[PDB]
């Protein structure tokens, strides 16, 4: 017995609940795999050029890719459950009265992720696909692979969900006791290198992708510092 | 791994050198290396105490 | 002289023989590069939907992919030659009269790989392609890349050839002296983790693929233990 | 590198913890680490022994 | 102060100049992103089979791939600027009168890179694409992806630019004082393994690609030794 | 990463063994390992010397 054994006993139970939640939601939505794909592909299908459709270059892509969507959809849907068990596992270590503040904070951090995906799906996806599709060089047929589209969609959903949380996170820390606008301003050079490091570990091994995802993070950090001054 | 590349790693050195300069970049490398040492210190401690809780507790009940 | 130098002298000769066997078979089949690819693609072409053909998204794919298949066709064809040299290199270390038992065993392990490939080609390939091709979401054109098809096809041949050997390997070890059904039942939890590790080192960096290849190995281990009790 | 991924490595820890529990998984890690120690011991022995066969035999003929 | 701090102060300035040169050229050519792509894709378009066009399987490929090409084109265009700053940073360490020889040598190494690119574009590209495009198996439609075409084109430009410099480099070192044909002939086995290792670090993780790029390096090293004897 | 793979690494050992043989390949491995030692020696010297130039000079001006 004793600690460092019961901790994994608790973590095993919490991990099982996250696995159970993911599986249960996935099984419920496994039947409507193409229906979610139709919703996801609707912003692109509307903006696709005339004569251009979606294609499947992989043998198992017609079946696995919609199933891959449903598994990721279950992960996002079960995120409050996953975050609850992580909080509960670290709850005994947060008896210092900081537990009261983090209970709604994690709840508030969940809507911001969903609002970011809704903003990307409703505002950005029609605008991005309306430009990316109808900008190909002459003689180039835009036949978007459904496997590559899912990765692009999930990258943007992750990017925009994280993007919405950053300014509010900066403001909340800079509001009460943790940081001040002066401290975050003097850490500006280190965030720029940190943005490249974070982007490098999140983007595929391509210098263009890391250079392109890191700048928004610095931009999101910049507005958050700007907003914290208006407190 | 987290999609590690050659040009990706060179850029951070190139970007880090320009942004930080030869007055803050070596401190960042030392500070980052300190975090790795702390992780190794935590890993070294956790692995030993984890074994020290499994083997002795099982062996103590045998006695 | 002395050991650890003659050993690599012997291994160098065995490696040369395996290399020569691969090259000789490859050169014989290098002219019929498209003929084998037509045979390989025939299960998919028959089940391809109307208006759907195979495509080549890579510049050198129309010529490299048939060439790639022939090289890896020669590897399977030269596997008995390759396995003979590996056995011969370890033959002096197996003078304990275990050499007699392993000579048929390695030979018997060769047809099982080929029977698994034949089973996949003649039974599974028409069934899988007849379902995977005609299951795409609405508005999706199944234009399978010949480069991605080769990787998918050879993974299934590797999967089924290894799949056929596992139950017979388990039964043989559980038969004479090595293991018993009781021992393999108490190692069930470790095979489950081992299957995930083996799949992780064999599947591309995708959590979906590792989770999908690991289960068959556990299933193959389960039936093998079941068959060993019927000894 | 046999196509190692981040989520792929986390799953083995997640699957391993659930299947093995906090009583068999740390023993498996120690057992797995013991295999690496044997490989390092074999690598250390082979490298020195192979060098002790090339250099000395060639030098002995010189004398 | 003192060395190892002023050295990075100098390297920081040289790195900035390379960055500014790349950005300035990229911004000038960023507007004509499709025009350079049309020039790059012209050899393939001319030799494409009837009914076969270029496709874009990636969502952001129609916009990013022309943008990516201009970025790498700026890198090659700014290579004389990049090489100048690298030489200048190591110039104080080359005060041994070897600085005089390397000033034209680095300059002469710049045209050879461009001549190789011109040779690949004008001589090899029409010949290679005329064969690769019109060699697909029956029932296979050559739908070349624009993203994969850029990687193929960039690799060939890099391969031929490096290919042209190797024989002249061997002759130059073998000419004055550094090497002799006898020395490079006795290092033939090590270059063959070195070619495979270099092939590893430049080709994607595919055994066919490393085996296919390494042989030209050994061939280029072979002719350079042959030409050095005619000195 | 410079796109490292499994079959690519096995080929180098296979090609290296055939081309070099068991009389030149182990010397090549030792020679290659010496280059890594030199890089570590340069890295060890540079890291300590750079620290001894940044920290000491800044502290000296304080005195």
């Amino acid at each position: 017995t004793q600690p460092l054994i019961t901790h994994l006993i608790e973590l095993r139970k919490r991990l099982l609940n996250c696995i159970i939640a993911v599986i249960v939601i996935f099984l419920c939505l496994v039947y409507f795999a193409n229906d979610i794909y139709h919703l996801v592909s609707a912003p692109l299908i509307k903006q696709l050029p005339q004569g251009s459709t979606m294609i499947a270059t992989d043998v198992a892509s017609p079946f696995f890719t919609p199933i891959k969507l449903t598994f990721m959809v279950s992960l996002i849907l079960s995120a409050p459950v996953i975050l609850y068990q992580v909080w509960a596992f670290i709850a005994p270590a947060l008896y210092k009265h900081e537990r009261r503040l983090v209970v709604p904070l994690l709840v508030s951090s969940s809507l911001l992720f969903y609002i970011g995906m809704a903003f990307a799906y409703f505002v950005v996806f029609p605008l991005a696909f309306g430009f990316l599709a109808n900008t190909a060089p002459e003689g180039v047929q835009v036949s978007t692979d459904i496997a590559s589209y899912l990765s692009f969609v999930m990258a943007l959903f992750m990017a925009f969900g994280v993007s919405f949380e950053v300014p509010v996170a900066i403001v909340l820390l800079c509001w009460m006791g943790i940081t001040s606008p002066e401290d975050l301003r003097k850490k500006r050079p280190y965030v720029l290198v940190g943005a490249f490091v974070v982007g490098m570990l999140l983007t595929p091994p391509d210098v263009f992708s890391q250079t392109l995802l890191a700048i928004p993070m610095y931009c999101l950090f910049e507005i958050g510092v700007f907003f914290s001054r208006f407190y | 791994m987290f999609d590690i590349g050659f040009s990706e790693l060179l850029l951070v050195f190139i970007i880090g050198l320009v942004v930080l300069g030869p007055q803050r970049l070596p401190v960042a490398v030392k500070t980052v290396a300190g975090w790795i040492r702390a992780l190794r210190s935590l890993a070294t401690t956790v692995q030993n105490e984890l074994t020290q809780e499994l083997k002795l507790q099982e062996f103590q009940d045998s006695l």
